[PDB]
RNA sequence: GGUUGCGGCCAUAUCUACCAGAAAGCACCGUUUCCCGUCCGAUCAACUGUAGUUAAGCUGGUAAGAGCCUGACCGAGUAGUGUAGUGGGUGACCAUACGCGAAACUCAGGUGCUGCAAUCU
RNA sequence: GAAGACAUUGUCAGGUGGGGAGUUUGGCUGGGGCGGCACAUCUGUUAAACGAUAACGCAGAUGUCCUAAGGGGGGCUCAUGGAGAACAGAAAUCUCCAGUAGAACAAAAGGGUAAAAGCCCCCUUGAUUUUGAUUUUCAGUGUGAAUACAAACCAUGAAAGUGUGGCCUAUCGAUCCUUUAGUCCCUCGGAAUUUGAGGCUAGAGGUGCCAGAAAAGUUACCACAGGGAUAACUGGCUUGUGGCAGUCAAGCGUUCAUAGCGACAUUGCUUUUUGAUUCUUCGAUGUCGGCUCUUCCUAUCAUACCGAAGCAGAAUUCGGUAA
RNA sequence: GUGAUUUCUGCCCAGUGCUCUGAAUGUCAAAGUGAAGAAAUUCAACCAAGCGCGGGUAAACGGCGGGAGUAACUAUGACU
RNA sequence: GUCGAAUUUGGGUAUAGGGGCGAAAGACUAAUCGAACCAUCUAGUAGCUGGUUCCUGCCGAAGUUUCCCUCAGGAUAGCAGAAGCUCGUAUCAGUUUUAUGAGGUAAAGCGAAUGAUUAGAGGUUCCGGGGUCGAAAUGACCUUGACCUAUUCUCAAACUUUAAAUAUGUAAGAAGUCCUUGUUACUUAAUUGAACGUGGACAUUUGAAUGAAGAGCUUUUAGUGGGCCAUUUUUGGUAAGCAGAACUGGCGAUGCGGGAUGAACCGAACGUAGAGUUAAGGUGCCGGAAUACACGCUCAUCAGACACCACAAAAGGUGUUAG
């Protein structure tokens, strides 16, 4: 009573039926998992330079 | 006690030699591969004869074999146990797999049938190609009809088509007549036991001049 | 039974070359990553930390994280139907620049000053790149150079 | 395996907070006490008629245990434990194993 | 199905016993050792042994058996004596008794 | 151009046997009180630069040299291979159409280049 | 009459109790069972030069071991061979020369390693703490293993650095319950103190059928659901095995290969042997053999007619046309 | 349990059961006893039967082995 | 068979279902017995067989991944429909080109490492076994073997210097490039750097090809989780219409013309009709279509006649034909 065990049959029909498309791209990706020493750094730069340009447009 | 030789014509799996992995063979039938006064010189036996393959299949080592013993044997009661000298070309090294079963009435109750069936080693065959030389003869011109006749004789226990075919090269070189010919009476050929060294163009300068001396002495 | 490692099936993968054991040349360390260069992965057998996955040898990615001796990639693997990025970590033994861009970057320069060039005249600078065209008439003299006649060989065994 | 009867750790004790001293001892197990809320809740339904109710394990097939140590600071006096893997043969009182002797 | 029936004797009390059990059953497997221990001057009951280093082993308390008297009476001219022990699960006896009178 | 220190590329830079090497530099080279290490100032430590020698190291050249590197319509459009046919052959296998395309082999050529700093008849 | 605060009787407690009750008695599988574990894993190959890829395929391995065989630093260079030194020899110890690894690195194999990852010496415990992120198996869950940072405390080295166990690829474990360490933190709900109990964070006690039920047999007295997803007959494919026939010629045959034989090889044929598979039937095709009865096949035992012989006749052998 | 009569019913009690021992450093529940504690409780010592240990039992269940050398032909093996 | 007794038998009475009764068969207990009959719990449970009642229109599948005492079953992912939503030529594409990576298969090599393997040739023994000359000699001669040197014949899935085609990663711009100078607790000897910005400059030739039937997004749920065949690569086996994989196309789910006949082959996929032209196949007749044209071969006392496909070989022939 044995059965066919495995194969990959028809499985890359099945797959391209719907697209193998590109995952996406954004601008500003996620920053997890970056090095939290220069992330600790940059949140200040942010808002220093925030603060600044409100100040002078202000 | 052999199965039939037509379970074995064709190349239907890998080359599978005796190794490390394999460690349990038979030895081949076939011991003795150079045949004949196998001390000539290089310029006895101008004239070469080659037995050739027309066809892409496994040779048994039992053929070679008996092909090699009528070969040989016609030729010593012919010609003269020196006048020839004749090399076999391939050697048996692809081990023949055999599932051995039980054979007697009611082993039903035994065989076990092919759960777990592989092979077990019981003969020994050598892979053959289209073009293949199988046999070399070597002789003076004098003998090319009994020569050609004992390997016309020979072909019979080869299963399929091989042609024989007389080559254009003095004796075992890789050099046709004319060329050996003129590069002999040249000082650059030096023979060895068996076979025959040459000068070279390239090389320590006075190596070369301590051989091949007439050559220099020019 | 079967059997999967972490490194399975890379004996040849990862040999090293021929020639070529030993210590590495320093210029690789000498190499300087910024964020979004474009890089491809080559594993290097000498140096087991940070060694990359089998899967993605010989595959390119765009860089993502610095960190004291090792670089962040992201690479985009097909599972299923679907793309998945992936990040990676791996030291910087097993990278180097792909000169796709960096020669990609020449043309672009190049191309900048050639239209900045062109406009110093308005002549129609024509940017885009082209296959290649058919090959144009052209003429043929026989002069010092007679036509050859050949035709085909007959047989022989040639031993 | 062998192992050293003093140990230098950091050692999270309130007043440590830095590498210090460690004498070392093998976790015992402890008396299980009655009056445990599984103990009670297992003799009462054990009580009374039906037999065995709990499932009793058989199909024993590892050999060895996982070895613990435990680890005390000889300054705050804190508990501490860690783990090792498993080994048949276990031993604190080590006679430092030596080279150059012969059989 | 495929059962086996087996016969052991015990090791240190030297009874008899045996049982059977389905081919699938694992019963536990008793770890032994021998040691190859040296004996001393002999003591009250007990046995006073040797390591191949140490002093040690006022343990199995001399063997009752009758090699154990055999034992006690190639003792008393000497003739270095060498001694086996069996220590399954803790509980030991000295088993064999053997001896190499060369001290050359 | 020579030489030294620090290098990059990692043999065109290695190996085998010979021959030459101004000046400087490098080197071998002398000594053991102290720091220091050794079974032993051989290595390593320290001091002198004075007592000497280019013998060796090092550099360069020499070899129908091994090796190594490069190139070639030399081998070969072969071996191999993607695609096609109601193509051949009993079969093993093989031609044919549109495509891609080796290695060995043979021949010819070559035998370190180069950055920073200092010094040299 | 007998017996007497003992028996008996009531309730608990330990013992005995297939006489009786209930229940179970793994999976894979060239039918099932016995066998083995391909039941969780690791190396190389089968694997068709990314990846992934099956078989009771091939060659093997794991349920460990290690206070150093970890970490750092320093010094040195191996297997082997040649030439020498009292006893000393094929082998003891010393010295020189050669030596790209031909040795060693816990263990199987495969990678990797030469002023080291190897050998020897010195100091140590980073085999630590706090929780995250990522890679492999993948559902992009868990477990296992590993990688790169962050925040402390450390070891080593002069220093740059290196170190979150073993040079890399295997060496291992959920819910409930028990137990231990931490906070000395929360609660015991009428209000308090002290015991006791329950909680939060982090480990250990094992589930190898290894994502984890607690489990002995027999039925030929048997039963039910089903299965041709699967066995014993026939039938179909294959021909090892069985049977039959050639090709070759070393020899046998007194001499001489073929009058007849015929070794070592090799090409076929047949389905009357026995295997091999599982295509059809398990809402049933009546399964050995004998008895009786018809036809068919030819690889001919006899009969007819021929050919050959190591055929005088006699007798016999081989062959052809032939059912 | 065996199965007219006639004639005989051999050896083994190691195992499994049955039975009989209990002088005893063996083991033990509830009750009770002692100690600690404010108490819940904890820890001790003590114990009946049974089992452990020791005899009998086969017309009870049942069982009743190997290997070597040896005698004047050989052969075998009374024998060891 | 037995017939004078353990004989046969009427009526009364006794024994009631895990019970009775048994000169012992698992027999008998109202045709029912290895657990009687009647009612009820009860429409008991079923991973298993059987059926499942109107028309048309539109779309349209899987027999695969992981886990399960899972193997005839589920969960999960995958494949499908439906509902739509945000926008309007794009952040696209089973495609090629250009540029740049990665790979150890086919092939090839062994006078290159590892391993195997035939033959002579030249040396070499303070040293092998010997023999001959010798009392022995580190004395001579032959022999065998070893060892070394240069050659030679042949091989590898678990060997390899080299190394394809086919497959495969990334890029070909506005989310860009250049210029100036702001922020920071990060980093630098240092306004050095890093990262993000302010401001300014550069457009349809804004950065290869071709296409784009619109592009992107979310839910929710049915069926499915036995596959099979064909070419090519390939494993065990002698093989199989066998068992097991890789890529693609089919069959299942599909009719139509052809292969007589058939699920897979060849052509080609289908609303309903008319006309024309073709495919694959054919054109003596059955049968619509040239007993067309042309050069040659072959006579069979078992001719031959079409792929998948329904089979024939080694060896022979003054048959015949051309070399
Ligand atoms: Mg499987
Ligand atoms: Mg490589
Ligand atoms: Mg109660
Ligand atoms: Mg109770
Ligand atoms: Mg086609
Ligand atoms: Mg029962
Ligand atoms: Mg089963
Ligand atoms: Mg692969
Ligand atoms: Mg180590
Ligand atoms: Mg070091
Ligand atoms: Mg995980
Ligand atoms: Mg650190
Ligand atoms: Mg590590
Ligand atoms: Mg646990
Ligand atoms: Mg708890
Ligand atoms: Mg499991
Ligand atoms: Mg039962
Ligand atoms: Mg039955
Ligand atoms: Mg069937
Ligand atoms: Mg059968
Ligand atoms: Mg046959
Ligand atoms: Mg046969
Ligand atoms: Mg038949
Ligand atoms: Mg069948
Ligand atoms: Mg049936
Ligand atoms: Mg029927
Ligand atoms: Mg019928
Ligand atoms: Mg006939
Ligand atoms: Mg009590
Ligand atoms: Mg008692
Ligand atoms: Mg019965
Ligand atoms: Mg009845
Ligand atoms: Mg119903
Ligand atoms: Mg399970
Ligand atoms: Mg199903
Ligand atoms: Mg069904
Ligand atoms: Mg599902
Ligand atoms: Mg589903
Ligand atoms: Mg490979
Ligand atoms: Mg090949
Ligand atoms: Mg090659
Ligand atoms: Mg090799
Ligand atoms: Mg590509
Ligand atoms: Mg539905
Ligand atoms: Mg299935
Ligand atoms: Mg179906
Ligand atoms: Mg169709
Ligand atoms: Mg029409
Ligand atoms: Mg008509
Ligand atoms: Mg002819
Ligand atoms: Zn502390």
């Amino acid at each position: 009573a044995k059965s066919k065990n495995h194969t990959a049959h028809n499985q890359t029909r099945k797959a391209h039926r719907n697209g193998i498309k590109k995952p996406k791209t954004y601008k500003y990706p996620s920053l997890k998992g970056v090095d939290p020493k220069f992330r600790r750094n940059h949140k200040h730069a942010l808002h220093g330079t925030a603060k600044a340009l409100a100040a002078a447009k202000k | 006690a052999r199965r039939p030789a037509r379970c074995y014509r064709y190349q239907k799996n890998k080359p599978y030699p005796k190794s490390r992995y394999n460690r349990a063979v038979p030895d081949s039938k076939i011991r003795i591969y150079d045949l004949g006064k196998k001390k000539a010189t290089v310029d006895e036996f101008p004239l070469c004869v080659h037995l050739v393959s027309n066809e892409l299949e496994q040779l048994s080592s039992e053929a070679l074999e008996a092909a090699r013993i009528c070969a040989n044997k016609y030729m010593t009661t012919v010609s003269g146990r020196d006048a020839f000298h004749l090399r076999v070309r391939v050697h048996p090294f692809h081990v023949l797999r055999i599932n051995k079963m039980l054979s007697c009435a009611g082993a039903d109750r035994l065989q076990q049938g092919m759960r777990g069936a592989w092979g077990k080693p019981h003969g020994l065959a050598a892979r053959v190609d289209i073009g293949q030389i199988i046999f070399s003869v070597r002789t003076k011109d004098s003998n090319k009809d009994v020569v050609v006749e004992g390997l016309r004789r020979a072909r019979y226990k080869f299963p399929g088509q091989q042609k024989i075919i007389l080559s254009k090269k003095w004796g075992f070189t890789n050099l046709d007549r004319p060329e050996y010919l003129k590069k002999r009476e040249a000082g650059e050929v030096k023979d060895d036991g068996a076979f025959v060294k040459f000068l070279s163009k390239k090389g320590s300068l006075e190596n070369n001049i301590r051989e091949f001396p007439e050559y220099f002495a020019a | 039974g079967k059997s999967h490692g972490y490194r399975s099936r890379t004996r040849y993968m990862f040999q090293r070359d021929f020639r070529k054991h030993g210590a590495v040349h320093l210029s690789t360390y000498l190499k300087v990553y910024k964020v979004g260069d474009i890089v491809d992965i080559k594993a290097n057998g000498s140096i087991q930390k940070g060694m990359p996955h089998k899967f993605y040898q010989g595959k390119t990615g765009v860089v993502y994280n610095v960190t004291k001796s090792s670089v962040g990639v992201i690479i985009n693997k097909m599972v299923g139907n679907r793309y998945l990025e992936k990040r990676l970590n791996l030291r910087v033994e097993h990278i180097k620049h792909s000169k796709c861009r960096q020669e990609f970057l020449e043309r672009v320069k190049a191309n900048a000053a050639k239209r900045a060039e062109a406009k110093a005249q308005g002549v129609a600078v024509q940017l885009k790149r082209q296959p290649a065209q058919p090959r144009e008439s052209r003429i043929v003299s026989t002069e010092g150079n007679v036509p050859q006649t050949l035709a085909p060989v007959p047989y022989e065994t040639f031993i | 395996v062998n192992v050293p009867k003093t140990r230098k750790t950091y050692c999270k004790g309130k007043t440590c907070r830095k590498h210090t001293q460690h004498k070392v001892t093998q976790y015992k197990a402890g008396k299980a006490s009655l009056f445990a809320q599984g103990k009670r809740r297992y003799d009462r339904k054990q009580s009374g008629f039906g037999g065995q109710t709990k499932p009793v394990f058989h199909k024993k097939a590892k050999t060895t245990k996982k070895v613990v140590l435990r680890l005390e600071c000889v300054k705050c006096k804190t508990r501490a434990q860690l783990t090792l893997k498993r080994c048949k043969h276990f031993e604190l009182g080590g006679e430092k194993k030596q080279k150059g002797q012969a059989l | 199905h495929a059962k086996v029936h087996l016969v052991a004797i015990d090791i240190f009390t030297g009874k008899k016993l045996e049982d059977l059990s389905p081919s699938t059953h694992n019963m536990e497997v008793p770890v032994v050792k021998r040691n190859e221990y040296q004996l001393l001057d002999i003591d009250d009951g007990f046995l006073s042994l040797m390591n191949m280093d140490g002093d040690t082993k006022d343990d199995v308390k001399a063997p009752e058996g009758e090699l154990g008297d055999s034992l006690q009476t190639a003792f008393d001219e000497g003739k270095d004596l060498m001694v086996t022990i069996i220590s399954a699960m803790g509980e030991e006896a000295a088993i064999s008794f053997k001896e190499a009178a060369r001290t050359d």
